[PDB]
């Protein structure tokens, strides 16, 4: 009635294959460390796509033309899946059988996704707004700051524009942090994390 | 037994505040370190009713010490503010070699040595009693799990966050009985509760994916023994992160007290 576990145990045997499509197969398919592995990726596919629901449109319902050759990708270049985790998949993308149906449409909700999850996951005290920038996105940024009201009827992330012309990153993507809930200076994009 | 409700998104809040008016929840514990630059008097003014703190994303099993210290005073202000009827965190494998779970694992109970070292400091920065709850075991590690938190429990002073549901998903995917946890049941007065889900591809696979109504086995669970879990300080937060749902959550509430009434 169980599944067995059968050639390992406890969850820290699984942990170097919960992010490898490629290496899922090697559990048998009625084992319990083959469920295990499958709840892990769904996991890391709906975040990427429930989030980002557009890129479907690009991969197909299954998702699967972006999602295995970007895990597999991931491992490869061996990303943090850090905040900077859709942002990584758009820059994937942008060097895919995908890039050219690549449009602002796209864009934005990707840099929306990183925003968030920086202001969600995040737990640096002197860290208030995330600043992301792209080269396909002059004079703008998206920026994500932490909640600090209760009562803030406004969304957390915001596309702001500058009055200053602002530097195109050196990459796809650049960001920087606040110290608290102003931008009253700019200190150079950084490249993206991992 | 108090009954909770854990308070995590910004937008539950006109909600929840009128499950406190309408005498449906007796305190609300609040996922704090999402709320940590919000000013902290302004929280205490928002709920009619104590609060307690569950920490999502310390990491203190892995985070390195100053952003960790640093964290950690921040909290001890918020504790000295709120006077949180507890203050809870977890036991979770976050990183693999540098890079992040987004399924998170359930840490190796051999491993023992290393949890005691950072719960130690840990709970030594937060300035107080620490619980720490249990994981919805997928793996085997469910059948260690109880002899380990009992363990930690009485070298550190550390409670236990007894979360029902997730040792029901224990039970379910590993066939290690809730009653593994009778003494530790019977020992704290802080509880989880929540619905549980399946996996895509096993139904049989149980997920602590807090979007439905509990269980009729957990509720079975919180019957059969409501002697052990009822006792004079206790405190039950039923748990509900997705579909936040007015009425649906109400019914699981009435469900509880019915469970624990008042008196
Ligand atoms: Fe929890
Ligand atoms: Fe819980």
């Amino acid at each position: 009635s169980l599944l067995p576990t059968a050639p390992v145990r406890i969850d820290a045997d699984l942990y170097d294959d919960l992010a490898n499509p490629a290496r899922q197969s090697l559990y048998p398919r009625d084992s319990r460390g083959f469920i295990r592995i499958d709840i892990s990726l769904r996991a890391y596919w709906h975040t990427l796509f429930d989030t980002c629901p557009r890129l479907l449109e690009l991969s197909g319902p299954s998702g699967g033309a972006i999602f295995l050759p970007f895990m597999a990708w991931a491992r490869e270049n061996n990303l943090a899946f850090d905040w900077s985790f859709f942002l990584w998949v758009y820059v994937w993308l942008q060097q895919s059988e995908f890039r050219e149906r690549l449009d602002e449409d796209q864009l934005l909700p990707v840099m929306t996704a990183s925003a968030t999850r920086w202001l969600m996951i995040d737990r640096d005290i002197d860290a208030c707004q995330i600043v992301l920038g792209s080269r396909s996105l002059a004079g703008a940024a998206v920026v994500g700051a932490k909640i600090d009201s209760i009562h803030c009827r406004l969304e957390q992330v915001q596309q702001v524009a500058f009055a200053a012309p602002l530097p195109l990153p050196d990459g796809e993507f650049g960001y920087f942090l606040t110290p608290g809930f102003e931008i009253d200076h700019f200190p150079g994009w950084r490249p993206l994390p991992r | 037994m108090q009954i909770g409700f854990n308070f995590t998104l910004t937008g539950t809040l006109d909600m929840v505040q009128q499950m406190i008016k309408e005498r449906k929840i007796d305190y609300v514990e609040m996922l704090i370190d999402n709320f940590v630059h919000l000013p902290p008097e302004q929280i205490a003014d928002s709920f009619d009713c104590p609060v307690a703190f569950h920490i999502m994303l310390s990491k203190y099993l892995e985070r390195d010490r100053e952003a960790l210290a640093a964290l950690g005073k921040r909290l001890r202000r918020f504790i000295d503010v709120m006077r949180p009827v507890y203050v809870s965190d977890h036991i979770l494998y976050f990183t693999h070699n540098g890079r992040s779970l987004f399924h998170l694992g359930e840490i190796d109970y051999g491993e023992y040595d290393h949890v005691r070292s950072k719960v130690e400091q840990w709970q030594d920065m937060l300035g107080t009693r620490l619980y720490l709850e249990n994981y919805p075991s997928i793996m085997d590690g469910a059948w260690d799990a109880p002899s380990f938190y009992e363990r930690l429990s009485r070298e550190t002073g550390v409670g236990v966050l007894f979360d029902a549901s997730n040792a029901i998903c224990a039970q379910n995917n590993t066939g290690a009985p809730v009653e593994l946890w009778k003494k530790i049941i019977e020992t704290t007065r802080h509880f989880h509760v929540a619905g549980y889900g399946t996996a895509f591809i096993e139904p049989r696979v149980k997920a602590d994916t807090s979007d439905r109504e509990m269980a009729e086995d957990t509720l079975d669970f919180l019957s059969r023994m409501r002697t052990s879990f009822d006792k004079p300080g206790a405190t039950i937060t039923y748990e509900r992160d997705f579909d936040i749902d007015y009425e649906s959550i109400s019914v699981d509430l009435k469900r509880l007290r019915d469970i624990f009434p008042c008196v």
